[PDB]
Formats: structure tokens, C-alpha cells, sequence
RNA sequence: GUGAAGACCGGGAAGGGGCGCCCGCCCGUCGAACGGGGAGCCGGCGGAGACUCCGGCAGGCGCGGCCCCCGCGGAGACGCCCGCCCCCCGGCGACGCGCACGGGGACCGCGGCGGGCGGCGCCCCGGCCCGCGAACGCCCCGCAGCCCCCGGACGCCUUGCGCGGAGAGGGGGGCCCGGGGGCGGACCGCGCGUCCCCGGCCGCCCCUGAAAAGCCGGGGGGCGCCGGCCGCGCGCCGUACC
RNA sequence: ACCUCGGGAAAAGGAGUGGCUCUGACGGCGCCGGGUCAGAACUGGAACGGACGCGGGGAUCCCGACUGUUUACUAGAAAC
């Protein structure tokens, strides 16, 4: 049997990420002295559009505290960031969106983005394009605050963690149908190829655990244990229940 | 001069596409082409460059907005939350 | 009126901007606009010669400041000088002169210090 | 009655740095000039806008008077965002 | 190649600057009945358009008798 | 770092720089005879070649000799008569697609006029052939666009638009405009298209349309020039022909 | 007819068309450009998009919505 397009989308090779011409990777400002006690103050250059990425990117420059020149630091852009914005990012920044403070500081019900997962991570959670987290309670002896994460999970991060205020902006840009396989080829260029997707009904025996027989049919359980080996995990991984039904 | 009854800007799909899709476009591709009041400069002249990009064309001023509309419904809502939850700490 | 005699303006548009300047006199206003003869430091004392500016402004391109600079500089700073060759090149150097002395006695120090502009 | 000038490039291929116009020679035959590819004059590091003064020429070969503006901040700053600059930084030091 | 400006420049470059060459070229076609005196200095080819042919001699004995004068 | 090796994999490592000092985390003299780039045009010549030869005429980039000396003007936009280094903040290189519209250049066509032909049984001022002007140097204009100054409005305008108390109209200016004219190099008009470039717009995207040498501004600091004229130099390889 | 109101649709079908001799419109006037769009006579073996270039059409049923893509060198499909 061939290696799978699973398999041998892991290689690297073809299927790697179209990251010419983009912008950089989007991430907060380092935790430093001057946003561990006060707070740094930066300007809106630019708000951009990455190349993969649906969400604006905004450039925000802020001074040099190691130095006398100035630092430009690539943000996800939250919704009402303009150019010409001064953000504040440290532990006594104001609550204002755009402002970067700890989310232990952040008061219970705001939404935030671009949250670190981990104290110092340069943010890592809600980045996407409209989504954010919820502050959702600090609990003060143990030092963490619990936030619902956009999947609707609620995880315990550390206070320290910083948090960006605001949803992300580019937010309703799932509503709009692509319409033509043409805009879908257009947004997959932007991203990678993984377009367009072939059924393994369709293709061989070889080429698919789906395979092919006379009448284009799976033959076996769709559903696939959680410690199938890489070639044989095709269909619904571990799935805890299947088939379309209402409730949750 | 009422060119088509029904279909608006979505008579470029022609037959093709459904009616579902275009009914939805229609909303969608409305917002999209809208001309926006500036926060700014208080004039309707903001247009969409890109998706989440829209820039005031006398104002001058780039903002970050929805992908469709210059603002999304749950930002005015979370703009509301932040304004009052940072009033009550002061 | 903020607009007199003896009043410390920043230059806001020319060759001589971000420099701040004094108003020796304020002409009547004419067709042309509102235009006020003032005197402003073109170079700091120096680097760790001061030179002056004596030219009339649009007192649009003039931000009015609250430090005041009282000087005698009316006597020789006209509308008939500062307009004609010569005798203005006359009274920049009686100006920078002045200029030195108030810098040497280290006095009226807003005036002597730069504006700081950035980007 | 037969306007055909060949190429005077390297390569045939036409990018926009090989392009020719077409005039007549003292000798009576058509000639390709390379036009070369006008560089734009500096822009307004606020604003982005063309400053005024500087011709669009390399600056290369253009000498200080024609490649300077005589303002603080001639070349980066534009007369009006110079302006602004001047009125900010007086105005936040009264506050 | 450039336009001397007048004679009070061309013969300035003529008594002192760099001179090589005074060329006096004659009512051509007859287009004009002007005369053109070209001299080759080494940055260019100056050339000063006499009306009359009277001032050009005057011109010409101005021109210094190291630079080269050629009649054509 | 790893693998029996062959070899594969790779930042976390006391990894430089004119220069005592001082400054400094850390690759490329790899990769494109289509991308970027400092600067070339005309005329002529040979049996075979030319953006290369030769003649004319420029431009770029150095180097030397010599002289020289570090601002000024305007109300302003800016103008004009050119400093350098570091450290920073920029700009240029540097950028998508399309319909239409406008402006140039070439091409074309039609007249006139000057020169030369051909045919002619009949006509024929009806046919044809030719009438040339490069790079570059100055000077003067150049729509639209942007900006200044007075001043204080439903007006100004496009093919489509757009625009205006965050400043219109009107009046007078500045700037950019791969362009044109004059002069230097050195036949006269007129029109419709074509083709190429360019401009201001407008439309489009869950698509947003490379980078880097190189060059150039500005701020601060330190220092001390710049310029002109006159000489001189520019190596290495490719270059026939299909 | 039908329709997802966009289409169907060049639906289906008809009629005219050459050359001459004129007459209107339309800008920039004294002038001076335009080359399109109409209209009328008169003619011609009852001829004219006179070569050339250049949809035959209508009613159904099955299948796949569609534009796309494919077994280079026997399957362009209803397959992908």
C-alpha cells in the first residue's frame, strides 16, 4: 500500500505553509521591568493584512527601554484599534481595549485575545479572527484566574499571564459563503495545500484504508480507535458518539 | 430604471450559485460596499480595504472592524462591558 | 488679546520652525493678514554664537506662549527695517548680541532652551 | 515601410526595467531608447505623502540643494506634520 | 553640447578656462545668414550664434591666438 | 547533536570591527546572462562585428594637481548658490488586477509643396517614390494630483465620480509630472484610428499582490568642510552564426 | 411554457440590405473639422452579409446543479 496523504503530508515538502510575503508572527510584547512595574506606551503605525491569516495584524511601535531607538512590535489587531492609538501594555496599563495588562488585574466578565497560556508566553489562546476569551473568575489565594476559552472550555491560567482587551477584529468572515471553489482555491493558496480534498471512497485500494470496491462504500466502521497506527487512522478518531441529533 | 426586481448587486451571480447563497450575499455583500460614519471625523467615508481593514477616505484614519460590517454586533457589546466594568474600578 | 509687544511665540511653519521667537512688533492688520514683526533664536548658544531671525510672520504660523522676554529691541527693529537690505542684517547682529548677553547671565532660560520635538 | 526595431536588449523578454520608446535617427531609421523606470520622490514618514522639492531623480544624481528641503525635518516630516509635531510637544510640556 | 551664454562668457572661457578650438561655421542652407562660432572646451561644445558676420571678427580677435580658430 | 559507519541533522556557543580606546549576542565573495542595478547616443566602416571598431558628442565613477572655504532669501508652501562621520528615525530601490477616461511618443492616413519616376487606345494637377534630426546640456511651459496665503460659503465639478467650516468657491502662488517646445548638438500642415507608455480616478479580494545590496534625507552628538577648474584612469569574462 | 425572477432568448419566427443622385441631424463661431445615424428618389435578367467570415431550430425524458478536472499513446463520461 502507498503512504497515505496523511502520511505524507507530515514530510514537509509540498504540503508545508505559503509563508512568503507575510507579515511576521503575531505576538505581545515581551514581559519586561517597565510592564512588570508600570506601563510602556505604544503607537498604532499600521493596521495590515497577513497573507494567511483572516484577523488584521497591527503594528504597534513602542520605545526602547534597552536603548535609544524605538522597538515595532506585530499585534493581533482587536476591534477598534486606529492608527494613531495609544496602547498601553504592563501591569498598571489602564483598562482600555488595546491595553495588554495581567489578567489578574483584568476585571471578571471582559473579553480579551491573544491570552498567554502560560505566565511570559507572548500569548497563545484567542487569536483568531472575532473570537475572545472570558474573564471568568480570579481565584486569589491559588494566583490563577479561570477563563472560558473560545471553545466554550474554561481553563485556569496564572494571574501573571498578560491579555490583550478587546475581540479580535475580521469577525463575521465565516458567514460570508465562499460561493465558488475559486475563493476557496484563492484563501488555500494564502494558507497551504490541503485543497482540493479527494474522498478515499473514490480512490484505490492502495491509495486509501476507504479503498475502493465495486459500489463506493467504506465497507467497515467509519469510526477508528484512538490507538490505530498512523496509516489506519482515517475516519472518526475516538469519536464518543456520532450521527446528527439535537441537545447540549 | 428599476433594473431587477429582486436580486440586487447579486444579478452578477446570474442563474448560477442557488438562492440560498445569494440572499445571504445580498446582506452580506451590502455591508461589505457600505460607506461607513467615520468615529473620527464624523463623515460617512469609511470603506473597506480588506477584510477587518477599514480606512476613513477624509479622515485618513485606519481602523480595525468586522469582516463585513465596520463594526460587529458583539464588539458594540463588549465595548459597552469594558467601558462600565472600567468606570466601577474608578 | 494675546496677540502684543514682548510675547514669546513657537514658529510653527518656515525655516525657522520649532525655534521660539519674541514679538518686537504687531503690524495693523491689512489685506495681506495679521502679520507681527518677530525676533527668535535661529541657533542655540552652542554646541556644549547665537544667531537670530528678524523677519514679520503670519501670526497664523506664531503658537502664543505665556513667557513674555521684555526687551528695549523696538527702538532699532522697525517695519522700515527688517524690510530693507542692509541695517536689518545690522540689527540681527545687535539682536544676537543681546541674545549672548541674556544667555551669559544665563537669563530668561525658557526661551534659551530648544523646543523638543520628536519623529 | 517596414518599423521593425529588433531588440535592444540583452533579452527579448519585455519586465517593466526593459522598455523602449521609439523616435527617428538623424540618419532616417527608427531608434529604441530604454525608458527607465522614473524612482518616486521621497514620501512623508507620517501622512505618506510626496514631499514637495525633490525631484523624482535618484538621489544619486541629484546635490544637496535639490535633495534636501530647507525646514527642520525637511525630508521625514511634511510642513504640516512638522506642524503638529511643534504644537504636541509644547502643549504636553504645559501639562 | 550647450549654448555659451553671450560672448562676454565665451570669451571668458576663451582668455582663461580650458579652450581647445574655435570653430566658425557659415550661413548653412542659408537658413540664417548668422555665423556659428563653437568652441571645445573639455566638459562641452559651446556654441555662440552671430548674427552678423562684422561681430563675429570682433568675437574672433577677442578669443586669445593659443586657442585654434578654423574658418568653415 | 546523533548514527557501526558512510553520513545526516543543527544557533545558544569566549562566534567581529578603521581604530590605544571605543563599539558589538549569532552565517553566506551561495542562488536570477528574464527580478533589483551608477552611467551611451548618433553617424560612418569591413568579405565575415558593433550599445564593443572609428569619428563626433555626452554621461557615470574614482584618483591626483590646484584654487577654495563652513549659508542665504520668501508671509508661507518652498526657492537658491551641494560639508562629513557615528548613533538613531525614515525615504528610495519596491512592486496586484480590471473596465473606462485623459495626455504624450511612435505608426498610420489625407492635403499642399519641392525633387524623381512609370504608364498612356481614352482620361489624368486622379498613380508610385523620397523629403531626415539621436543620447545629452541649458531655458520655458506641462492636465490631473498635492500644498501655501487671503478669506469665509450649497457651491465647485466627472465619462463615471467626487469634494467642501477638520475650510469650498474665487483670487494669487509653491511642488511633482518616464512629457513637449526653443536653442546647442547639427518640407509645411491637418485628421481618424492603431500600438506602447503614462496620469488621475473608480471597481475588486475569507486573493491584498517579494526581498536585499546600493543610494539618500532628518534628529542628536562630535567634529570641520564643501565646491570649482584641470589632468588622468576604469581591470576580469561573454560577444561569429543558427 | 417554465424559472432559483437573475434567466429562458439570437427563443420561436418575419422583414429589409447593391449602386448612384440627393436631404437631414451632430461639434468650435468668422472659419474650420467629423464619420456615424436616419430619410427620399432613380436604377438593375426578380439583383445586394453577391467572395469571405458566419447558430439550423422546437418538444421531451434520464443523469450530473454549475465553471472546472481526468485515464500523455483505444473510455472527456453520468466518473473526479
Amino acid at each position: 500500500g502507498r503512504r497515505i496523504r496523511v502520511q505524507r503530508k507530515g514530510a514537509g515538502s509540498v504540503f508545508r505553509a505559503h509563508v512568503a510575503r507575510r507579515l511576521g508572527a503575531a505576538k505581545l510584547r515581551a514581559n519586561d521591568f517597565a510592564e512588570r512595574t508600570g506601563s510602556v506606551r505604544g503607537v498604532v503605525k499600521a493596521i495590515l493584512h497577513d497573507r494567511g491569516r483572516g484577523a488584521p495584524l497591527a503594528r504597534v511601535q513602542f520605545p526602547n527601554m534597552r536603548g535609544e531607538g524605538r522597538v515595532n512590535e506585530l499585534f493581533i489587531a482587536p476591534e477598534g484599534m486606529y492608527t494613531g492609538q495609544e496602547v498601553f501594555s504592563g501591569n498598571k496599563a489602564t483598562l482600555h481595549i488595546g491595553n495588554i495588562l495581567p489578567v489578574g488585574n483584568i476585571p471578571e466578565g471582559t473579553y480579551v485575545c491573544n491570552v498567554e497560556e502560560k505566565p511570559m508566553d507572548r500569548g497563545c489562546l484567542a487569536r483568531a479572527s472575532g473570537t475572545y476569551c472570558l474573564v471568568v473568575a480570579h481565584n486569589m489565594e491559588t494566583n490563577k484566574t479561570r477563563i472560558r476559552l473560545p471553545s466554550g472550555q474554561k481553563k485556569l491560567i496564572s494571574s501573571k499571564a498578560r491579555a490583550m482587551i478587546g475581540l479580535v477584529a475580521g469577525g463575521g468572515r465565516t458567514d460570508k459563503p465562499l460561493l465558488k471553489a475559486g475563493n476557496a482555491y484563492h484563501k488555500y493558496k494564502a494558507k497551504r495545500n490541503c485543497w482540493p480534498v479527494v474522498r478515499g471512497v473514490a480512490m484505490n485500494p492502495v491509495d486509501h484504508p476507504h479503498g475502493g470496491g465495486n459500489h463506493q462504500h467504506i465497507g467497515v466502521s467509519s469510526c477508528v480507535p484512538r490507538n490505530a497506527v498512523p496509516g489506519q487512522k482515517v475516519g472518526l478518531i475516538a469519536a464518543r458518539r456520532t450521527g446528527c441529533s439535537g441537545g447540549k | 430604471a428599476k433594473r431587477t426586481k429582486k436580486v440586487g448587486l447579486t444579478g452578477k451571480y446570474g442563474t448560477r450559485y442557488g438562492r440560498a447563497a445569494r440572499k445571504q450575499l445580498l446582506k452580506i455583500e451590502t455591508s461589505q460596499k457600505a460607506k461607513y460614519t467615520c468615529p473620527f471625523c464624523a463623515k460617512d467615508k469609511v470603506r473597506r480595504t480588506a477584510c477587518g481593514i477599514w480606512t476613513c477616505r477624509s479622515c485618513s484614519k485606519t481602523m480595525a472592524g468586522g469582516a463585513y460590517s465596520l463594526h460587529t454586533e458583539p464588539a458594540n457589546a463588549a465595548r459597552a462591558t469594558i467601558r462600565r466594568l472600567r468606570l466601577a474600578r474608578e | 488679546p494675546i496677540i502684543k509687544p514682548g510675547l514669546v511665540c513657537i514658529v510653527l511653519q518656515g525655516r525657522h520652525a520649532g525655534k521660539k521667537a519674541v514679538i518686537v512688533e504687531a503690524l495693523p492688520h491689512n489685506e495681506r493678514g495679521s502679520y507681527a514683526i518677530v525676533a527668535g533664536i535661529a541657533a542655540l548658544p552652542r554646541r556644549i554664537r547665537v544667531r537670530s531671525f528678524v523677519k514679520c510672520m503670519n501670526v497664523n504660523h506664531l503658537m502664543p506662549t505665556s513667557c513674555r522676554l521684555e526687551n528695549n529691541y523696538k527702538d532699532f527693529i522697525s517695519t522700515q527695517t527688517v524690510a530693507d537690505v542692509t541695517k536689518r542684517r545690522e540689527i540681527i547682529e545687535t539682536v544676537n548680541k543681546d541674545f549672548q548677553r541674556r544667555i551669559l547671565e544665563h537669563r530668561d532660560t525658557w526661551f534659551f532652551t530648544k523646543l523638543p520635538i520628536d519623529a | 515601410a517596414d518599423c521593425r526595431v529588433t531588440c535592444r536588449f540583452h533579452s527579448t523578454y519585455r519586465t517593466r526595467s526593459k522598455i523602449v520608446r521609439y523616435k527617428r535617427t538623424p540618419g532616417n531609421r527608427l531608434t529604441s531608447l530604454r525608458v527607465k523606470k522614473l524612482p518616486n520622490a521621497p514620501h512623508c514618514a507620517e501622512t505618506g505623502k510626496q514631499i514637495h522639492g525633490i525631484p523624482r531623480v535618484i538621489p544619486q544624481h541629484l546635490t544637496r540643494q535639490q535633495r534636501k528641503v530647507s525646514r527642520p525635518y525637511g525630508g521625514k516630516l511634511c510642513g504640516s506634520a512638522l506642524r503638529a509635531h511643534i504644537l504636541e510637544s509644547f502643549l504636553n510640556e504645559e501639562n | 553640447p550647450n549654448t555659451i551664454t553671450e560672448e562676454n562668457l565665451m570669451k571668458m572661457i576663451a582668455d582663461g578656462r580650458g579652450k581647445k578650438l574655435v570653430v566658425k561655421s557659415c550661413s548653412k542652407g542659408r537658413l540664417q545668414g548668422k555665423v556659428k562660432l563653437k568652441l571645445r572646451t573639455a566638459k562641452y561644445l559651446y556654441t555662440l550664434t552671430v548674427p552678423n558676420a562684422d561681430d563675429a571678427k570682433s568675437i574672433v580677435k577677442g578669443c586669445k591666438d593659443k586657442v585654434e580658430v578654423q574658418y568653415v
